RNA sequence: GCGAAUGGCUCAUUAAAACAGUUAUAGUUUAUUUGAUAAUUAAAGAUUACAUGGAUAACCGAGCUAAUUGUUGGGCUAAUACA
RNA sequence: UAACUGAUCGGAUCGAGGUUUACCUCGAUAAAUCAUCUAAGUUUCUGCCCUAUCAGCUCUCGAUGGUAGUGUAUUGGACUACCAUGGCAGUCACGGGUAACGGAGAAUUAGGGUUCGAUUCCGGAGAAGGAGCCUGAGAAACGGCUACUACAACUACGGUUCGGCAG
């Protein structure tokens, strides 16, 4: 059996082989999204805790969660399902899926390290994956950068991350994100102008109403004075 | 039929456009707008066929997408190739300062009436509905799909307002009664112009009115196709030159070729 | 000699050109090459040669006449902005339109059948002559121009 | 987002059916168009308005199938997206 | 004027040109209501070829009408419950046939007729056969999905197909 092991902090991913029927007896008849002791697997796994996050059939079929059965079942997948992609708006498909329950028919299991024990596997500890794509939204910057709410927009401006890199051509370049949500003069102007539109609405209407009214009384004065 | 139709075939495009039978398969389907599809003269025809300012399709696009804002309808810019310029509209081309009014001649094809600057401010409007609106505000509605608020209360339904397009202020109006001047928007009597003799209301369905012209030939048409041209014998518009009098082909041939 | 009667003249500010119907009389000669008709027309109307586009000529049966059309743009700026691309090739300004369809449809094939990264890698290889490159050659030719 | 409901093809069904010309909708629906409206942002709760909140794709990384415009886990950040 | 719902709307969005920049002038777009365009659903009246080796037809769950409902975008036996016994027919009902889609039209034509219209335009219908859906403003879509009947393509046999020339 093959185990795709991912762990969240480092962003570690390695995948491992076990041919022992005895070693793999553990995951059998365990539903997905379950906690596993790493000890009963191997020695390098002493003290480890895994979450069974999914897996794949011999035939490639991924496990849907909540489908509770061991082996494949055919479903009608509407939009917003795992195992599925909508080609069109209303879209449904008969799809073959793998159940939640782990059998021997599974070539692959996806494992989430929850608690790592004393035992040290290389790619979990060794690696630190970098930070690419810093925060974009104004408030997200302020937060993740530790800035006050009362603070000036220019402090947000000055604290956005820079990216620096070397072009495959060998050139030297630097790229910056744009801040969305940012409070700029333009936003405030647009706001002022909209409120203007409103106030103009009821003003103009009022002035019309009164113009009509006075014209009216004049016109009825003439209309009744035409009668005698 | 699975919903809306987006195309128009040349054979089916109205005779009033005078398109070539052989010119293609399709013609331009008029856009949803102020005027109906059959009462539309679209912009693309206005430019390509009539003014010849556009020689082909690409050209029309050029004119209407050029940042320079070339064409105007009732004072407001239009960039839409299929915009339904309808009856009584004033279309103005900024580069030449040409100001035309959209009309039917006696033969029922579409014509551009050249207007001087004083004419081009004014446009004639015909009352469709009259109601009390929300907040108890009286309102009025027009053939070109205007909604006018606080109308002069004397204005009845099916009148003709003379509308200042600079001021968006109705100036003078006149209603449908014996003795006023009409133009006829739709009919076999399309394009003819005349003094209303009287009106008969049949009250189940369709009210018919009768007409005379300067020469004294009577007409009749349903009320819906009458458009009022002003008070008296005088029209508030410069008419394409027939003056609104139909000519017998005998009259036509005589005057034209001297028989 | 070539005589040119100039016939129907519409002044078109919208596209800022003059539109023209032409009548060429070549009583002893074959139909006139456009180079000559251009040059004679420019001689008449005093404008530049490359400011005038000449198109759609019909020699009649028996060969005394041809009827054609002409365009005269106010500045070659406009002319360079209005005439479509196949014409700028007739005037040698632009280039060849290379074979589009086959390529484009096989690209459509592969594109539909994969996702983003690979798709971009295919788009890098597209055989098109870009709108960018068009406006670039246009501008450059407008920069190599000399007024008469 | 929008479109994919047009277009193109065919005449198998179909004899008051469909269709045609005439009507009704005061018995209805209509995305895109044109014109006109809009003072109060229910209550509880919440309440920054110099402007609120949490996600995800592309991307990076690890996979499964003999097989497809199949998709599974993991690490990122936007929106006129979702609140 | 009562209340009721909160499942309606009441802009946390974008450009551009700038008077030198804290303020102007043009626009893009989202969306509610009412008109308006566009198109549709239903709908009034009248009009089809051959046949009596079709004279009665329709009504056990709707046939004609009446009531309350229900459902729908709306009207309606469209559907349900109760009630009444109607509705159509020699002025041809009902039922067969059509190598029948209907028109605009076409070939012939002294006049009157005869015979065609699958096929440019407008309607209608269908996407191998049936049914059923999703999503939309609009669909029973078919160059969308689900199933069956009958078939088409891969397969390492376990699976799969952006499988549907009346484009
Ligand atoms: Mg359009
Ligand atoms: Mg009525
Ligand atoms: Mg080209
Ligand atoms: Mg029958
Ligand atoms: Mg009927
Ligand atoms: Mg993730
Ligand atoms: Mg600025
Ligand atoms: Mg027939
Ligand atoms: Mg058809
Ligand atoms: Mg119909
Ligand atoms: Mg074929």
């Amino acid at each position: 059996m093959k185990f795709n092991i991912s762990y969240p902090l480092t962003g570690a991913q390695k995948c491992i082989e076990i041919d022992d029927d005895k070693k793999c007896n553990i995951f059998m008849d365990k539903k997905m999204g379950q906690e596993v002791e790493g000890d009963t697997l191997g020695d390098e796994f002493k003290g480890y805790v895994f979450k069974i996050a999914g897996g794949n059939d011999k035939d490639g079929f991924p496990m849907k969660q909540g489908v509770m059965v061991r082996g494949r079942v055919r479903l009608l997948l509407s939009e917003g399902h795992s195992c599925f992609t909508s080609r069109r708006s209303g879209f449904r498909k008969r799809k073959s899926v793998r159940g939640c329950i782990v059998g021997p028919d599974m070539r692959v299991l996806a494992l989430q390290i929850v608690k790592k024990g004393v035992a040290e596997i290389d790619g979990l500890t060794t690696v630190t994956l970098p930070r690419k794509l810093g925060p974009k939204r104004a408030n997200n910057i302020k937060k993740l950068f530790g800035l006050k709410k009362e603070d000036d927009p220019i402090l947000i401006k000055k604290s956005v991350i820079r990216r620096t890199f070397k072009t495959a051509k060998g050139k030297d370049r630097t790229k910056c994100p744009k801040i969305q949500r940012l409070i700029t003069p333009e936003r405030i102007l647009r706001k002022k102008v909209y409120k203007a539109e409103k106030t103009q609405r009821y003003v103009k209407t009022n002035a019309a109403k009164e113009e009509y009214e006075k014209f009216l009384s004049e016109w009825k004065k003439q209309r009744a004075a035409k009668a005698h | 039929a699975r919903g809306p139709k987006k195309h128009l075939k040349r054979i089916n495009a109205p005779k009033s456009w005078m398109l070539n039978k052989l010119g293609g398969i399709w013609a331009t389907r008029p856009s949803q707008g102020p005027h109906k599809l059959r009462e539309s003269l679209p912009l693309s025809v206005l430019l390509k066929e009539r003014l010849n300012y556009a020689l082909n399709g690409r050209d029309v696009t050029l004119i209407l997408n050029d940042k320079e804002q070339n064409v105007f309808v009732d004072g407001k810019v239009r960039r839409d190739k299929g915009y339904p310029t309808g009856l009584m509209d004033v279309v103005r081309i900024e580069k030449t300062d040409q100001s035309f009014r959209i009309l039917y001649d006696t033969k029922g094809r579409f014509v551009l009436k050249s207007l001087s600057k004083e004419e081009a401010k004014y446009k004639l409007l015909k009352v469709t509905a009259k109601a009390i609106g929300p907040n108890q505000i009286p309102y009025i509605v027009t053939h070109d799909s205007r909604t006018i608020r606080f109308p002069n209360p004397e204005i009845k339904i099916g009148d003709t307002l003379k509308y200042d397009l600079v001021n968006n202020k109705i100036e003078n109006f006149a209603h449908l009664e014996s003795g006023n001047v009409c133009y006829i928007q739709q009919g076999n009597n399309i394009g003819r112009v005349g003094i209303i003799q009287h009106i008969e209301k049949h009250q189940g369905s369709f009210d018919i009115c009768h007409v005379k012209d300067a020469k004294g030939n009577a007409f009749a048409t349903r009320l819906g196709n009458i458009f009022v041209l002003g008070q008296g014998k005088k029209s508030w518009i410069e008419l394409p030159s027939g003056d609104g009098v139909r000519e017998t082909i005998l009259e036509e041939r005589k005057r034209k070729f001297s028989y | 000699t070539i005589v040119i009667r100039t016939k129907k003249i519409l002044v078109n500010p919208l596209l800022s050109r003059r539109q023209l119907s032409l009548d060429v009389l070549h009583p002893d000669s074959p139909t006139a090459s456009k180079e000559k008709i251009r040059e004679e027309l420019a001689k008449q109307l005093k404008v530049d040669a490359r400011n005038v586009v000449v198109y759609g000529f019909s020699t009649q049966y028996g060969g005394g006449k041809s009827t054609g059309f002409a365009l005269v743009y106010d500045n070659q700026q406009y002319l360079l902005k209005y005439e479509p691309n196949y014409r700028l090739r007739k005037v040698k300004i632009l280039g060849e339109k290379p074979n589009t369809r086959r390529s484009f449809k096989e690209l459509k094939r592969k594109i539909k059948r994969t996702s983003g990264k690979a798709i971009t890698k295919l788009l890098s290889e597209k055989k098109g002559d870009t709108w960018a490159s068009v406006q670039s050659k246009k501008s450059d030719h407008l920069k190599n121009f000399v007024a008469k």
